[PDB]
C-alpha cells in the first residue's frame, strides 16, 4: 500500500466490465477452433458429448475448487495469506488470457504459489514445493522440478512483468484505524473483524479485484459485517450502525460498485450450494488422465 | 528548485473524513513512508531480532461459509434496506445545495452590479469602452455608474452603436438597480402600494 | 432549458469547433447584422471557437453576398474555398469543419429541397478538387433573419441546433444522469422462472409509409446516447426493403457490442399496423444474438379518455380564478422545485388488452400509455402516447411494461435538449418524435433514379 | 497411479504461443558488448529500421555463466520493481524479452557513469571537480532517492560504477538490483538476505550485523558518494575480509572508526543490544580528523562539512533522510544556481564508454 | 413569475477562486438569477478509479 | 391474443358490417359504409364517424367511436369541370377504392 492511484494496476490491468467481457469474448473466439470435438465423458460404453458451452468453462462452477486447491496448499505448506491471495491474483489474470482445458491446473496452482511466495518476499524453495505438490496429490505432478519451472518461465511471459498489486487487507487496516477518531470513536469486536477478514479472504473468488480498487471491496466487505452484526422499538438502533453508516456517507467513497461487490457476494453465497467435487473432479480426471 | 519535488500527493481525493484538520486526515488507498516516533522505537527495540508482524486476527486463510451461512434468504433485504438509508442521505445531504437565504428567488450571491460615483470623465470613456466589439465582460460587470437617466443611456446608445446583447444588458441593469431602489425608498406598505 | 443562458450552463462533452459562412442573395443588409451576433453568442456561452471565415476582398467576414444562385458562380465560389484550403495548409484536423448556412426565402419544402440541391453541387464540385474537406449544411428562414422582434435570448436555441451537427456527430449537448436508484432490491433466489433482469435495454423506432417506400429509423441507447437517424428510399422494389431491414439490425447490433450482456432490444413500430413481410423479416434476422421485444406505439388519440374533474390536478384551481390555491412560498420552508407544466407525464398500465388503432389481424397483450394533460381548467380530453406490447421475451410482461415506460418517460423529457421540438410534446420519446417528423416532411417528394 | 515426466502439461500451450513471437533480432540489433555486469552482460542495442543514432542497454540475464534454471530473487526482485517503478531519475525500462532460456531488458543507454568522471579525474592534471556540478548531482541523486525512499522501497546498492548521467545532465541511478518492497515483511530482512551492499559502502549498522537495519542505509551510502566525490577516492577504501556467517569485515570497521572516531553510549543509545558489540571493543580509541580530512580538499567550507557531519554519523535514530537533506544550507544559499542539467558552463565531453567491439 | 427585468446574465461574481475552498462554499456558488435548488441542483463527487 | 386466429377477425368484420348496415337502414337513407367509417351524402357533419368493435379478456363487447376530420366532401353535376377534377382525389363510396 504504497500508493495505488498512479501504481501499474490502475493502469495496465484493472479494465472496466466491457472491456473484460470483451477480452471473453476473443477468448471465446480464440477457444473456439481448437477443438469442436468436446469432451469425451465415460462412467456407466457411455459417451456423450458437451456443447462447447455447457460448462467447465470460466464462468463459475470450478472457480470455488480453485480457491479450495490454493488455500488446500497453502494451509498444507504453512505460508500467509498474502501470498495466497497474489497466487489467486496470477491464477486469474493468467486463466483470463488462456483456457483451462489445455493447461494442467494442478501445476498451474503450484506454480502460482511458487511465483507469488518469491515476490512477495517470503520464498519456498523448490524441492519443498513439489514434494508437498506430489504428497498432496500423487498424481498430475510430474517429479521434474524443472517442468514446473518452465510452467514459472511461461506465467512469467503471461502475465507480462506486473507482479506486485496492492491487497484490502492494508485499506481494511486503514479504515479500521481511522474508525477510532472523535468523529466515530467506534471499534469492531475482534469476532466480527475476523469476519471481516474472512469475507475479503472469500471475495477473491467471483472475478471482482479487476474491476474496482481494494478500498471499495474493503468497504463492501466491511459494510456486509457491521450490518450482519447490528442487528442480530427503533430501525436503525445500535448506533455503530449509525456511525458506519455516516461513515460511508460523510466520506466519498463512491456506491454503484459497492452495490456490485455486495450483490456479487450474494450471488457468490448463491452458487455455493449447487457446487460439488464429484463432476468437476471427474472432469479434471476424465480431461487429463484419460 | 529546478524541478519540483516528489511529495507524492493524491490527484483529486476526497479524504475519509473532511470534517477532521485539514493536515492529519488520510486518504483512501494511500500512505508514503515518513519518520515517525513508533519506526525509531522498533529499530532500537528489535535489533539482533529481526522484526516481523504477524497478523491481527487469530485464524486467517478461511472461507466464510460456514461462519456466515443465510446470508441470502433471511438476510437480504435487511442489507437492501440499510444501503438504501445510505443512499438517501447521500442525496439529500452531501450533494444537494442547500439554497441559504429566505429573502427572495434567487441565489445567495447574485448581488447587482454596484453603483459608484463616477463624473463625466471616467463615464465618458466607459461608455467608449462598451462600444467596441473586442473587450471583457467580467472588468466592464464589475461596476457601473449611477444616475444614469434613460434619456442618456437610450440616447448614447444608438448614437455610439453598441452592441445588441449588451444594450438590453445595460437596459435591464437599469430598469433592476430602479426598481430596487424604488422599493426600498418605500414608507407605507398597503396591499396594492407594493 | 430556457433558463439555459441565464444560469451558464455550459455542455459536460467537451467543445466541438467550427469555421462559419453565412450565403445568402436576398437582403446583405439584415445577414450583415446577423451572422456577427450568432457567432458571438456562440463563443460566447463555451462551445468552442466559430473563427468566421475570411477572404481576401471587401466582403464582411463569413458571407457571399450572391445573386443568382447558378452552376459558374457556385463553380467559382468552390474554387475560392479550395484555394482558401490550399492557403491553410498545414493545422490540426479539428480546426477546419466548415459549414455553410444558407437562407429559405419561403420556407417550404420546394425550396428546401433546392437549397439541399445547391449545397450538393458545392460539395461535389469540392470534393473532386480536394478531398478530404469535410462541409456541412444548415438552413435558416429569412424571416427568422429579418424579423425584428427576434429576440437574442432566442439565438441560443440556434447555437444549440448547430453543435448537434458537428462531425462529433453521436455526442450531443446532455444526457441523462444515471443516477442512484430508489430502492436497491438485491437479486437473490428468484421466487425459480425463466425471468432475466436485463442490464442495458436498447431502444430502436423504424417505420414505413402508407406507399411502401420510404423506410425511416432511429436508434438510441437506454440513455439516450448513441443517437443514429437515417432514412432509406426503397422504392417499389423489395431487395432494397430487405437490404434496409438487415442494415437497422446491422446498426443496432454494432452498438448492442458496447455494453455489458444479458442485453434486450426493443423495436417499436410506428402508425399501429404491423404487417407480415416486416415481421417475416424481423423474425428471419433474430435469433439467440439479442432478445427482441416488439412494441407498437400510437400517437393520434383515436381511442380517446376524456378526462372529467375538477380536484386532482392542482394547476386546475390555480388556472380557473388565479387566486384559489395563489398563496405566498413562506420563505422559511424553502425547499420547492419549479416544475414545468407540459413535462409532467403520468403513467397508466390497462387492465386488458386494447386492440391496435390499425391492421385488424392482431392485438395486444399488457396495454399501457403516457398521459400529458392540458394547461388548462375544466372537461376536455388530454394528450396521449399509447404503447402496446406484442412479443415479449421472458415471463411477466407487466414488468417489463412498467420498465419500457419508466425507460419512455427519460427517453421523452430529453428532446428538449436535443433540437427536436420545441415545449409542445413532452410525452413522446425523442426517437419516435424524429422518425415521426421525418415520416411526416420527407414523404412528399418524388425521386427519380439516374 | 504415481506420475512420470510424461504427463499432460503446459504443452499445447507453447505451440500456440510459439508462432507468435518477438526477438531480439526483430525490434533491436547489436552492437557491441561493454562488460558492465559478469553476473549478467550488457550490450549495447541499435535501433531496427539529427541522426539519432543507438541509445539502448539490454541486459541479458544468463545466469548459467543447460536446461532451465529458474529465476532468482536477484531477476525477480528487480522485475517485481523496475517495471512499475517511474521518475525522472530512474531508468525507464522499455521492455522485457524472453527469449529461448533467459531474460532480455532493455533500458535506455546512457553517457557515462560517476566512475568514468572520477577516472576522467584520475589523469595526474587533477581537475578537482568545480562545487556546482558536485552539488547539482548531489541535488539530483538527493531527489530520486527520495523518490525511491518514500513509495517504501529499500535500495541495498549504490555505487559509483551503477549511477549514471546523460547529456542534457539528467542523474538516472539506474540499478534496483537489490531493493525490496518492505510494506508487509513477512520474513524479516536477516532471515532473506543475510548479506547487503557492497563492501566499499556499507553502513556501520550492516558492519555490526544489525537484523532490522532502517531505510537510512541508503543516505549512509550517499554520504560515502559524496565523500568520494569531494577527496577523488573512496572514503573507507576497504579491505575485504575472509561457523561465525559473517566475516565481520574486521579491518573495514577498522578504517572507518580511524577516520570518523569511536562510538559509546551517548553517540549511540542502544548499540549494547546488538549481536557482537564486544567485537568493535577491540580497535583502539580515535577521536576523529573529519574537518582535517575535508580540509585536505578543495576550499568550499563551512556548508559540506555540516552535511558530512550529518550523513557520516552512525546514530540511526538521528540520520538525516532526504527531504529534510534537500534544504541543507546548500541549495538554498546560491552563488550559481543548481539545475536539472548539470553541464552547463563545463563545455567538455568526458569520453563515450568503452566499448569491446 | 418574475418581471423580465430580472433575468440579467449576472457577471460581478467571486468565484474566480477554487473548489473545495474549506468545506461548504455554496454561498459564492449558487448566484445567478434563479436559486439553484429550484431545480434540485445536485453535485457530483465520487472517488474516482 | 398476439396474432388472431381466422374466427375473430371474421366475427370482428361480421359484427362492424351488421352495425354499418343496420345504422344505414335506420336512418332516413342518408349514410353509407366508406369501409370502416359512416359519411352522410349530405356535408351535415363533414367528418368520418368509425365505429369499432372489440371484445375484451372477460367477455365485454364493446364498441369504440372514432370522429376522424378528414376533407371527404361529396361531388355533383357541377362539380365536372377542371377548377374540381384537376386538384382533387376522387372516391367509390360503398368500397373505398380510389
Amino acid at each position: 500500500s504504497g500508493s495505488f492511484w498512479t501504481s501499474t494496476q490502475r493502469h495496465h490491468w484493472q479494465y472496466t466490465k466491457a472491456s473484460l467481457a470483451k477480452e471473453r469474448q476473443k477468448l471465446w473466439l480464440l477457444e473456439c477452433q481448437l477443438f469442436p470435438q468436446g469432451l469425451n465423458i465415460v462412467m456407466d460404453k457411455n459417451i456423450p458429448i458437451t456443447h462447447r458451452d455447457l460448462h467447465y468453462d470460466k464462468d463459475y462452477n470450478l472457480r470455488i475448487y480453485c480457491y479450495f486447491l490454493i488455500m488446500k496448499l497453502g494451509r498444507r505448506l504453512n505460508i500467509r495469506q498474502y501470498a495466497l491471495a497474489t497466487a489467486h491474483i496470477y491464477l486469474s489474470r493468467f486463466l483470463i488470457k488462456a483456457s483451462v482445458r489445455e493447461i494442467n491446473l494442478y501445476m498451474l496452482v503450484t506454480t502460482c504459489v511458487y511465483l507469488a511466495c518469491k515476490v512477495e518476499e517470503c520464498p519456498q524453495y523448490i524441492r519443498t514445493l513439489v514434494s508437498e505438490a506430489r504428497t498432496l496429490w500423487p498424481e498430475f505432478i510430474p517429479p521434474d522440478p524443472t517442468k514446473v519451472t518452465e510452467f514459472e518461465f511461461y506465467l512469467l511471459e503471461e502475465l507480462e512483468s506486473y507482479l506486485i498489486v496492492h491487497h484490502p487487507y492494508q485499506s481494511l487496516k486503514q479504515i479500521v484505524q481511522v474508525l477510532k477518531q472523535p468523529p466515530f470513536q467506534i471499534t469492531l469486536s475482534s469476532d466480527d473483524l475476523q469476519n471481516c477478514w474472512s469475507l475479503i479472504n472469500d471475495s477473491y473468488i467471483n472475478d471482482v479485484h479487476l474491476l474496482y480498487p481494494p478500498h471499495i471491496i474493503a468497504v463492501a466487505c466491511l459494510f456486509i459485517t457491521i450490518s450482519i452484526h447490528g442487528k442480530p422499538p427503533k430501525n436503525s438502533s445500535s448506533p455503530v450502525q449509525i456511525a458506519f453508516n455516516r461513515f460511508m456517507a460523510e466520506s466519498l467513497v463512491d456506491l454503484e460498485e459497492v452495490m456490485d461487490t455486495i450483490q456479487e457476494q450474494i450471488t457468490l453465497y448463491d452458487h455455493w450450494d449447487k457446487y460439488h467435487e464429484q463432476w468437476i473432479k471427474f472432469l479434471l480426471h476424465t480431461l487429463y488422465l484419460r | 528548485g529546478s524541478g519540483r519535488y516528489l511529495l507524492t500527493p493524491p490527484d483529486d481525493l476526497h479524504p475519509y473524513v473532511p470534517s477532521s484538520k485539514p493536515q492529519e486526515q488520510v486518504y483512501p488507498d494511500f500512505k508514503p513512508w515518513e519518520h515517525t516516533a513508533a519506526e525509531d522505537q522498533i529499530l532500537a527495540n528489535f535489533v539482533a531480532k529481526g522484526f516481523y508482524h504477524t497478523p491481527m486476527v487469530n485464524f486467517e486463510s478461511i472461507s466464510a461459509r460456514s461462519s456466515v451461512h443465510e446470508s441470502l434468504v433471511t438476510q437480504s433485504n435487511i442489507l437492501s434496506q440499510q444501503f438504501d438509508k445510505i443512499i438517501k442521505i447521500r442525496e439529500d445531504h452531501i450533494n444537494k445545495i442547500p439554497s441559504n437565504s429566505t429573502t427572495t428567488l434567487h441565489g445567495p450571491g447574485f448581488q447587482l452590479p454596484n453603483r459608484i460615483t463616477l463624473t463625466d470623465h471616467r463615464k465618458e470613456t466607459w461608455l467608449h469602452e462598451l462600444s467596441s466589439s473586442h473587450t471583457s465582460l467580467v472588468k466592464i460587470g464589475k461596476f457601473i455608474p449611477h444616475g444614469l437617466k434613460r434619456r442618456q443611456v437610450i440616447e448614447q446608445c444608438y448614437l455610439k452603436f453598441i452592441p445588441l446583447k449588451r444594450a438590453i444588458w445595460l437596459i435591464k441593469c437599469c430598469y433592476f438597480i430602479e426598481w430596487k431602489s424604488n422599493h426600498k425608498k418605500k414608507r407605507s406598505n398597503a396591499a396594492g402600494a407594493d | 432549458q430556457p433558463f439555459i443562458k441565464f444560469l451558464n450552463f455550459r455542455p459536460p462533452n467537451g467543445i466541438k469547433n467550427f469555421k462559419s459562412l453565412l450565403l445568402s442573395s436576398s437582403f446583405k443588409e439584415d445577414c450583415l447584422s446577423f451572422a456577427p451576433t450568432l457567432s458571438q453568442t456562440y463563443i460566447n456561452q463555451e462551445l468552442g471557437f466559430c473563427e468566421l471565415l475570411k477572404l481576401t476582398n471587401e466582403d464582411p467576414p463569413g458571407l457571399m453576398y450572391l445573386k443568382a444562385f447558378d452552376k459558374n458562380k457556385l463553380l467559382l465560389l468552390a474554387a475560392q474555398i479550395v484555394s482558401y484550403c490550399s492557403n491553410n495548409k498545414n493545422s490540426i484536423k479539428n480546426v477546419p469543419p466548415i459549414l455553410i448556412i444558407l437562407p429559405l426565402d419561403n420556407a417550404t419544402l420546394t425550396e428546401l429541397v433546392d437549397k439541399a440541391n445547391i449545397f450538393q453541387v458545392i460539395k461535389n464540385e469540392v470534393c473532386a478538387k480536394m478531398p478530404n474537406i469535410e462541409l456541412y449544411l444548415k438552413v435558416i428562414p429569412m424571416d427568422f433573419i429579418r424579423n425584428v422582434l427576434v429576440t437574442v435570448d432566442q439565438y441560443v436555441n440556434v447555437a444549440i441546433s448547430i453543435y448537434n451537427m458537428l462531425p462529433p456527430k453521436s455526442v450531443k449537448f446532455t444526457h441523462i444522469a444515471h443516477t442512484l436508484p430508489e430502492k436497491v432490491n438485491f437479486r437473490t433466489m428468484q421466487q425459480s422462472s425463466s425471468i432475466i433482469y436485463y442490464d442495458s435495454y436498447i431502444h430502436l423506432a423504424y417505420s414505413r409509409s402508407v406507399d411502401k417506400e420510404w423506410v425511416f429509423a432511429a436508434l438510441s441507447d437506454s440513455y439516450g446516447q448513441g443517437s443514429m437517424t437515417k432514412t432509406w428510399y426503397v422504392g417499389n422494389s423489395r431487395g432494397k426493403f430487405d437490404d434496409a431491414c438487415n442494415q437497422i439490425w446491422n446498426i443496432a447490433l454494432n452498438l448492442a457490442s458496447k455494453k455489458f450482456g444479458k442485453i434486450c432490444l426493443i423495436l417499436t413500430r410506428l402508425n399501429g399496423i404491423l404487417p407480415d413481410d416486416e415481421l417475416m423479416n424481423w423474425r428471419r434476422l433474430s435469433g439467440r444474438n439479442i432478445h427482441l421485444a416488439v412494441v407498437c406505439v400510437d400517437d393520434n388519440s383515436k381511442i380517446s379518455f376524456i378526462d372529467e374533474d375538477k380536484l386532482y390536478p392542482s394547476f386546475k384551481p390555480i388556472y380557473k380564478d388565479t387566486r384559489f390555491g395563489g398563496r405566498m412560498d413562506m420563505t422559511r420552508l424553502y425547499d420547492y422545485e419549479i416544475r414545468d407544466i407540459d413535462q409532467d407525464i403520468h403513467g397508466i398500465v390497462f387492465q386488458h388488452p386494447f386492440p391496435l388503432a390499425h391492421s385488424q389481424h392482431r392485438c395486444a397483450i399488457r396495454s399501457g400509455a403516457l398521459i400529458k394533460f392540458k394547461k388548462c381548467d375544466g372537461d376536455t380530453v388530454w394528450d396521449k402516447f399509447a404503447v402496446n406490447l406484442l412479443n415479449c421475451p421472458h415471463s411477466d410482461s407487466t414488468q417489463l411494461l412498467e420498465t419500457i415506460l419508466e425507460e419512455f418517460r427519460n427517453l421523452a423529457a430529453l428532446n428538449v435538449w436535443y433540437g427536436l421540438s420545441d415545449g409542445e410534446d413532452g410525452h413522446i420519446p425523442w426517437h419516435i418524435l424524429a422518425v415521426k417528423k421525418m415520416m411526416n416532411t420527407l414523404v412528399h417528394t418524388r425521386v427519380k433514379i439516374a | 497411479l504415481m506420475a512420470n515426466n510424461d504427463v499432460f502439461t503446459i504443452g499445447p500451450y507453447r505451440a500456440r504461443k510459439d508462432r507468435m513471437r518477438v526477438s531480439v533480432l526483430e525490434k533491436y540489433e547489436v552492437i557491441g558488448y561493454i562488460a558492465a555486469g559478469t553476473y549478467g552482460k550488457v550490450y549495447k542495442a541499435k535501433r531496427q529500421i539529427k541522426p539519432l543514432t543507438v541509445f539502448y542497454a539490454i541486459k541479458k540475464f544468463k545466469t548459467e555463466k543447460l536446461h532451465y534454471t529458474g529465476i532468482s530473487q536477484s531477476a525477480c526482485r528487480e522485475m517485481a520493481l523496475c517495471r512499475e517503478l517511474h521518475n525522472k531519475h530512474l531508468t525507464t525500462l522499455v521492455e522485457i524479452f524472453l527469449e529461448r532460456k533467459c531474460v532480455h531488458m532493455v533500458y535506455e543507454y546512457a553517457e557515462h557513469d560517476l566512475l568514468q568522471i572520477i577516472h576522467f579525474h584520475s589523469h595526474p592534471e587533477k581537475r578537482m571537480i568545480p562545487p556546482r556540478m558536485v552539488r547539482s548531482i548531489m541535488w539530483q541523486l538527493l531527489d530520486g532517492v527520495s523518490y525511491l525512499h518514500q513509495n517504501w522501497v529499500l535500495h541495498r546498492d549504490l555505487k559509483p560504477a551503477n549511477i549514471m548521467v546523460t547529456i542534457d545532465g539528467c542523474v538516472k541511478i539506474g540499478d534496483l538490483g537489490l531493493a525490496r518492497k518492505f510494506h508487509n515483511m513477512l520474513q524479516t530482512l536477516y532471515t532473506g538476505d543475510k548479506v547487503v551492499v557492497t563492501i566499499w559502502y556499507r553502513a556501520p549498522e550492516l558492519l555490526l550485523g544489525a537484523r532490522h537495519y532502517t531505510p537510512a542505509v541508503d543516505l549512509w551510502s550517499v554520504g560515502c558518494i559524496f565523500a568520494e566525490l569531494i577527496g577523488l577516492q573512496p572514503i573507507f577504501k576497504g579491505e575485504e575480509a575472509k561457523k561465525k556467517t559473517v566475516p565481520f569485515q574486521v579491518n573495514q570497521l577498522q578504517r572507518i572508526l580511524e577516520v570518523l572516531g569511536t562510538p559509546d553510549q551517548k553517540i549511540w543509545p542502544y548499540l549494547e543490544k546488538y549481536p557482537e558489540y564486544d567485537q568493535i571493543t577491540k580497535f583502539p580509541k580515535y577521536r576523529d580528523n573529519l574537518a582535517t580530512w575535508y580540509h585536505s580538499a578543495g576550499g568550499r567550507d563551512k556548508h559540506a562539512l555540516s552535511l558530512l557531519y550529518h550523513l557520516l554519523n552512525y546514530d540511526p535514530i538521528k540520520r538525516i533522510d532526504a527531504f529534510n537533506a534537500l534544504e541543507h544550507k546548500y541549495f538554498t544559499e546560491s552563488d550559481i544556481p543548481v539545475s536539472e542539467n548539470v553541464f552547463e558552463g563545463l563545455t567538455y565531453k568526458y569520453p563515450a564508454r568503452r566499448i569491446h567491439t | 413569475s418574475m418581471e423580465p427585468y430580472h433575468f440579467i446574465s449576472n457577471y460581478n461574481t467571486k468565484y474566480t477562486d477554487d473548489m473545495a475552498t474549506g468545506s461548504n462554499d455554496t454561498t459564492a456558488f449558487n448566484d445567478s438569477c434563479v436559486n439553484l435548488s429550484l431545480f434540485d441542483a445536485r453535485f457530483e463527487r465520487k472517488n474516482p478509479h | 391474443k398476439p396474432n388472431l386466429p381466422p374466427h375473430y377477425a371474421l366475427f370482428l368484420k361480421a359484427l362492424r358490417r351488421k352495425i354499418y348496415i343496420n345504422l344505414a337502414l335506420g336512418s332516413h337513407n342518408k349514410l353509407i359504409q366508406f369501409g370502416n367509417a359512416c359519411i352522410s351524402l349530405s356535408g351535415v357533419p363533414n367528418y368520418l364517424v368509425q365505429l369499432e368493435p372489440h371484445l375484451f379478456v372477460n367477455g365485454d363487447l364493446t364498441v369504440s367511436l372514432c370522429a376522424k376530420n378528414m376533407g371527404l366532401v361529396p361531388m355533383k353535376e357541377e362539380n365536372l369541370e377542371e377548377s374540381f377534377l384537376s386538384k382533387h382525389a376522387l372516391y367509390l363510396a360503398p368500397s373505398g377504392i380510389r
